[PDB]
């Protein structure tokens, strides 16, 4: 007869007709993923239409009761996830506006074309052709051509675009009773009403701050490396005390500096840990490539696959006749249905996406037993993190000599921890003090501390203090460098990896001290560990319905972000960046000594 | 520590006249002057006894013990020591061991690991088992003890109690007489089914002194004995071996004068034992109940009541696709001799994560909303694999279930109500407004679902008993009628003893049994074949 | 003995055989905890 008996009566029936649709939308576009055809295409649009209406139909249904008199945690985190008005706290005709700016830069991004000029015959779109040439080409002038040509037809097409982006998606968080739209994606992470695990939304921006000022120290060495490296490539137009060429990054945006191996290689004589050509030696094929990571997962403690899993997950590319999306991505389709899909190569990065991807599986049956509107993660860190700890173990040598992939009798030399220790560096360290710029640049973008009409040089100073990367020419406002990037153009949350790197390295060490491993953290596994995966299943179990602070002491005993871990991982070669930066300077310069 | 010994000679078991020996005192009460008749367990006279010699001759073998042992030595210097009993000789299951070293007697029961050729060893060594867990009995006593020494025992296993008797005599077995004493009751309340012996091996590798000894076995029978005038047994008379001692028996005297006389009668035994009941007709429909075509949904689950039939639970439980055969309060093997008034078959279709729930004590959805089972529930639930009948690739809606209400259902309450669930302050007023949704969600099966989800078919038998009379039974096996032989017939319940053979009589049609002049039951009339 | 043998969650201190070949003589005890069998198909030490 209370009012908090009403809202128990209200999720559970929620939950399941969500169950019945979301798997309707899932499976449809899970068909349009297997298999795209125009009929595909239009039963995700019904089904989507169906499930975006559905949530809507009953968002208006939701909010017309207080959530201060209802004291059961999950049901009032259950209830002020559906209370949330996203796109429809505007009016109908800003709402048409917003989701249509938001299309349009989704189709200026996908057919987005560079080609060059005096050469219109045929051109070339970014993700098939232009991706290759940016990291296997080492001209600098081309690789310039490429970045500057790309981001003046962009900038041009998107600084407007952008500009009603950011007032219209402030406009909305005001209207949701949110100083900023930073702030509602910083809302992912609000913990309220539960004591001692309680977080504040305005507390992520000090504390991720707090984490980067040690990321800093790791970086600069790490910066001065592929700095001096890269002298060697490029010798008079880098400058030893300035910053990088924006261009020069391995990448476009200069997220990931895995491009730069060959190029900052310490030992190229010996032999890396690639064990592929056992693969085709011995005819691993995608089954037996997913049937060897099964038996990893239950040596830990993970339940294994089911039967529905194998059936209709496939593993292997169709055909030609049958075309199909080969982005790596893993399906909770719901009611139980768990499909990975992936166009599976014989490969050691297929095999580490592999666990990586049932890994996110994984993750997905261990909630199964919550509500289905807290079947997710308790924050969108811990569902990417929970997959890159598995991959992380998959690639130490002790469990490919355990599998069989690496001969028993191969030595693991100094050299060849120091170079997989580098590659991991370019992929983690390197792209947090650019996954940090980006989120603060939107953080202040949508408060408004930036002048309107500073946005770029804005962006270029910190840059260079942050990233240690300088701009080939100054850009001015005509132009839009940021939104060139897919999360921004997309309204895609940044801030997932810099909580996803951080919980990466303290879940490894989590687990690890679990295991009672007696070496460092780059050389220990979670193989044959009882006690690693019970540690590991109690946060997949609980979800979203106990929060992450609390997630999180279950696993590593501090609710709060911790940084040590990834220190710890990387302090062999922390100490090797060391001794050999005695001749280069650690550090930069904001100058625009180079270019 | 275990020692295989190898200096074995093979050689078939020898047999030898049992004569009169083997009669013990059968009770604690003294007689004197008194021809008394006893019936127990008894060595028949002039029977077979195994003859077994050990000298190079090794003797140690695994004999049966049947109902008793008697156990015999002609004996010099005391080469054998002890025994042995048990049904598997080793620690799977309880074991009996008695020994008789130098000093006392010992007597342990314990579940040992008894070695493969069990021995002993002046005495200086020890080798019987290699260990012993759980001990229960045990107990310490005085020592027991041409050839010299005779010792005789009988063993006997009787409502747990080990009796023992002894006797000892200075001297092929002896012709003569001697009755035996009691020695020792142990209430050890094991099974025997065999048994051993223990030898003491003399090392001058090891050598083996000339020794005899012989196991009978005894057979229920009647002793006629006598008691001189200073109590003790002088002469036996065995009730069944031969015609002259029958008379003996039955004039309860030693000396039979001159005549006829009239001992007991002449019995040809029965054999087999033929029970027979009419053929198995009106059989229950059980096929409908799991060849259905439609289940029910589990919220509105179907109950259908059984009578009037009988019920064979043997078909369903030799059906392999019904992995899932979970019975509370009642045995699975004894459900067709068991009789009920009345059996509800209650039929539902569920997800697989929600099987657990079908049982009493569980809760979750189906348990407290759907459907509820008593505590002192009696009867099986049987779930089998339904993914290529209860799912449809776009989905099978067909399946529904409750999923709210003010209280847990009642076991075997089955509830449909469609009214808008009221929960709260403001009355929903059958809108599905905010707080305010229908009371029943639908299951919608694909078959793309793993052991976890798929939809399972599971049925649930209520077993209850009335004051109306039960007519619900199982099936009634009935042997091949056996004929021109004794046997121990049951018949619809008529039971009696005698040979059944064929009949002339020409009975009417109305007419099952007949009786002679001595109204008893002479003819018979068998319900599977008229 | 309801005060001294029963607990809240309930005690499991306490075991009765339900399965057995054949019933027992007078005053027997079995403590054999070897697989009943029930089917044709035998156990080998399979709970199934
Ligand atoms: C190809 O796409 C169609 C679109 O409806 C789908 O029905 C079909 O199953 C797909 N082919 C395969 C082999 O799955
Ligand atoms: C509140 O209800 C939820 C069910 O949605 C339950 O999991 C939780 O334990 C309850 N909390 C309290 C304090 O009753
Ligand atoms: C969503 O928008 C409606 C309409 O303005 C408003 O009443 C409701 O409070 C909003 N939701 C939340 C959680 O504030
Ligand atoms: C997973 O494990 C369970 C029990 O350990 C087993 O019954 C099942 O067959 C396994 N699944 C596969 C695909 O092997
Ligand atoms: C690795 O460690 C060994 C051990 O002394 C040392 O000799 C070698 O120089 C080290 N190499 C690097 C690259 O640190
Ligand atoms: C871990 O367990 C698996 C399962 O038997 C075994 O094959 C493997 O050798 C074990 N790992 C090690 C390092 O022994
Ligand atoms: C002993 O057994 C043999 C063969 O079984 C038989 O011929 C003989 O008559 C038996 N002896 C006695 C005394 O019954
Ligand atoms: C009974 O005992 C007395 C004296 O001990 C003895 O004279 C007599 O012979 C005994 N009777 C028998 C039948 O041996």
């Amino acid at each position: 007869s209370t009012i908090e008996e009403q809202a128990k009566t209200f999720l559970d029936k929620f939950n399941h007709e969500a169950e019945d649709l979301f798997y309707q939308s899932s499976l449809a576009s899970w068909n349009y993923n297997t298999n795209i055809t125009e009929e595909n295409v239009q039963n995700m649009n019904n089904a989507g239409d169906k499930w975006s209406a559905f949530l809507k139909e009953q968002s208006t249904l939701a909010q017309m009761y207080p959530l201060q008199e209802i004291q059961n945690l999950t049901v009032k985190l259950q209830l002020q996830a559906l209370q949330q008005n996203g796109s429809s706290v505007l009016s109908e005709d800003k709402s048409k506006r917003l989701n249509t700016i938001l299309n349009t830069m989704s189709t200026i991004y996908s057919t987005g074309k560079v080609c060059n000029p005096d050469n219109p015959q045929e051109c070339l779109l970014l993700e098939p052709g232009l991706n290759e040439i940016m990291a296997n080409s080492l001209d600098y002038n081309e690789r310039l051509w490429a970045w500057e040509s790309w981001r003046s037809e962009v900038g041009k097409q998107l600084r407007p675009l952008y500009e009603e982006y950011v007032v219209l998606k402030n406009e909305m968080a005001r209207a949701n009773h949110y100083e900023d739209y930073g702030d509602y994606w910083r809302g992912d992470y609000e913990v309220n009403g539960v004591d001692g695990y309680d977080y504040s939304r305005g507390q992520l921006i000090e504390d991720v701050e707090h984490t980067f000022e040690e990321i800093k120290p790791l970086y600069e060495h790490l910066h001065a490396y592929v700095r001096a490296k890269l002298m060697n490539a490029y010798p008079s137009y880098i400058s030893p005390i300035g910053c990088l060429p924006a261009h020069l990054l391995g990448d476009m945006w200069g997220r990931f500096w895995t491009n730069l191996y060959s190029l900052t290689v310490p030992f190229g004589q010996k032999p890396n840990i690639d064990v592929t050509d056992a693969m085709v030696d011995q005819a691993w094929d995608a089954q037996r490539i997913f049937k060897e990571a099964e038996k990893f997962f239950v040596s830990v403690g993970l339940p294994n696959m089911t039967q529905g899993f194998w059936e209709n997950s496939m593993l292997t590319d169709p055909g030609n006749v049958q075309k199909a999306v080969c982005h790596p991505t893993a399906w909770d389709l719901g009611k139980g249905d768990f499909r990975i899909l992936m166009c599976t190569k014989v490969t050691m990065d297929d095999f580490l996406t592999a666990h990586h991807e049932m890994g996110h599986i994984q993750y997905d049956m261990a909630y199964a037993a919550q509500p289905f509107l807290l079947r997710n993660g308790a924050n969108e860190g811990f569902h990417e993190a929970v997959g890159e700890i598995m991959s992380l173990s998959a690639a130490t040598p002790k469990h490919l000599k355990s599998i069989g992939l690496l001969s028993p009798d191969f030595q693991e030399d100094n050299e060849t921890e120091i170079n997989f220790l580098l590659k991991q560096a370019l992929t983690i360290v390197g792209t947090l003090p650019f996954t940090y710029m980006l989120e603060k640049w939107r953080w202040m973008v949508f408060k408004g501390e930036i002048p309107k009409d500073q946005w770029m040089k804005k962006w270029w100073e910190m840059k260079r203090e942050i990233v240690g990367v300088v701009e080939p020419v100054p850009h001015d406002e005509t132009y839009c460098d940021p939104a060139s990037l897919f999360h921004v153009s997309n309204d895609y949350s940044f801030i997932r990896y810099y909580t996803r790197t951080l919980y990466q390295f303290q879940f490894q060490e989590a687990l690890c001290q679990a295991a009672k491993h007696e070496g460092p953290l780059h050389k220990c596994d979670i193989s044959n560990s009882t006690e690693a995966g019970q540690k590991l299943f109690n946060m997949l179990r609980l979800g979203k319905s106990e929060p992450w602070t609390l997630a999180l002491e279950n696993v590593v005993g501090a609710k709060n972000m911790n940084v040590r871990p990834l220190l710890n991982y990387f302090e062999p070669l922390f100490t090797w960046l060391k001794d050999q930066n005695k001749n280069s300077f650690v550090g930069w310069s904001t100058d625009w000594s180079p270019y | 520590q275990c020692v295989n010994l190898t200096t074995r000679t093979q050689l078939p078991p020898a047999y030898t006249n049992s004569f009169t020996r083997g009669v013990y005192y059968p009770d604690k009460v003294f007689r004197s002057s008194v021809l008394h008749s006893t019936q127990d367990l008894f060595l028949p006279f002039f029977s077979n006894v195994t003859w077994f010699h050990v000298i190079k001759r090794f003797d140690n073998p695994v004999l049966p013990f049947n109902d008793g042992v008697y156990f015999a030595s002609i004996e010099k210097s005391n080469i054998i020591r002890g025994w042995i009993f048990g049904t598997t000789l080793d620690s799977k299951t309880q074991s009996l061991l008695i020994v008789n070293n130098a000093t006392n007697v010992v007597i342990k029961v314990c579940e040992f690991q008894f070695c493969n050729d069990p021995f002993l060893d002046m005495e200086s060594e020890f080798r019987v088992y290699s260990s012993a867990n759980n001990c229960t009995f045990e107990y310490v006593s005085q020592p027991f003890l041409n050839f010299k020494n005779l010792r005789e025992f009988v063993f006997k296993n009787i409502d747990g109690y080990f009796k023992i008797y002894s006797k000892h005599t200075p001297i092929d077995l002896p012709q003569g007489f001697s009755a035996l004493e009691p020695l020792v009751d142990l209430p050890i309340g094991i099974n025997i089914t065999r048994f051993q012996t223990l030898l003491a091996l003399h090392r001058s590798g090891w050598t083996a002194g000339a020794a005899a000894y012989y196991v009978g076995y005894l057979q229920p029978r009647t002793f006629l004995l006598k008691y001189n005038e200073n109590g003790t047994i002088t002469d036996a008379v065995d009730c069944a071996l031969d015609p002259l001692s029958e008379t003996k028996c039955t004039l309860k005297s030693f000396t039979v004068e001159k005549g006829i006389y009239q001992t007991s009668n002449f019995r040809v035994q029965p054999t087999e034992s033929i029970v027979r009941f009419p053929n198995i007709t009106n059989l229950c429909p059980f096929d409908e109940v799991f060849n259905a075509t439609r289940f029910a949904s589990v919220y509105a689950w179907n109950r259908k009541r059984i009578s009037n039939c009988v019920a064979d639970y043997s078909v369903l439980y030799n059906l392999a696709p019904f992995f899932t055969f979970k019975c509370y309060g009642v045995s699975p093997t004894k459900l067709n001799d068991l009789c009920f008034t009345n059996v509800y078959a209650d039929s539902f279709v569920i997800r697989g994560d929600e099987v657990r729930q079908i049982a009493p004590g569980q809760t979750g959805n189906i348990a407290d909303y759907n459907y509820k089972l008593p505590d002192d529930f009696t009867g099986c639930v049987i779930a089998w694999n339904s993914n290529k009948l209860d799912s449809k690739v776009s989905g099978n809606y067909n399946y529904l279930y409750r999923l709210f209400r003010k209280s847990n259902l009642k076991p075997f309450e089955r509830d449909i109500s469609t009214e808008i669930y009221q929960a709260g302050n403001k009355p929903c007023n059958g809108v599905a407004g905010f707080n305010c949704y229908f009371p029943l969600r639908s299951y919608s099966f694909r078959p793309t679902y793993g052991v976890g989800h798929q939809p399972y078919r599971v049925v649930v038998l209520s077993f209850e008993l009335l004051h109306a009379p039960a007519t619900v039974c199982g099936p009634k096996k009935s042997t091949n009628l056996v004929k021109n032989k004794c046997v121990n017939f049951n018949f619809n319940g008529l039971k009696g003893t005698g040979v059944l053979t064929e009949s002339n009589k020409k009975f009417l049609p109305f007419q099952q049994f007949g009786r002679d002049i001595a109204d008893t039951t002479d003819a018979v009339r068998d319900p599977q074949t008229l």
